[PDB]
């Protein structure tokens, strides 16, 4: 349960682009959307709820 | 050598013809290019890590 859990709450999510291709006519403003990256501290790990 | 060829002008001609015939025929295998290979070799390493 702990492994499955650790895997669940410590996984870089891809997260696409905000204006990618194709797009709606116009828009003009395209930008990458950075999601969360994986955990780092011991404390963040101590908190991944089971 | 020279004195030798002075009275043997055909022999002289033949070494010259052999040189020409050979070097001539060589032009039918030489590749033609603008400059020789002058750029330093390079290697690219590439990875997409999506997101």
């Amino acid at each position: 349960d702990v492994s499955s859990a650790i895997q669940a709450q410590n996984v870089q999510i891809s997260s696409g682009q905000l204006g990618g291709l194709p797009a709606v006519k116009g828009q003009q403003l395209n930008a990458t959307i950075i999601g969360k990256t994986r955990l780092q501290t011991a404390e963040q790990f101590e908190n991944i709820l089971l | 050598m020279s004195k030798f060829f002075i009275d043997r002008p055909i022999f002289a001609w033949v070494i010259a013809l052999v040189i020409m015939l050979a070097g001539g025929l060589s032009i039918l295998s030489l590749p033609v290019n603008q400059y020789p290979a002058i750029a330093p070799p390079a290697i690219a390493v590439q990875v997409s890590y999506p997101g």
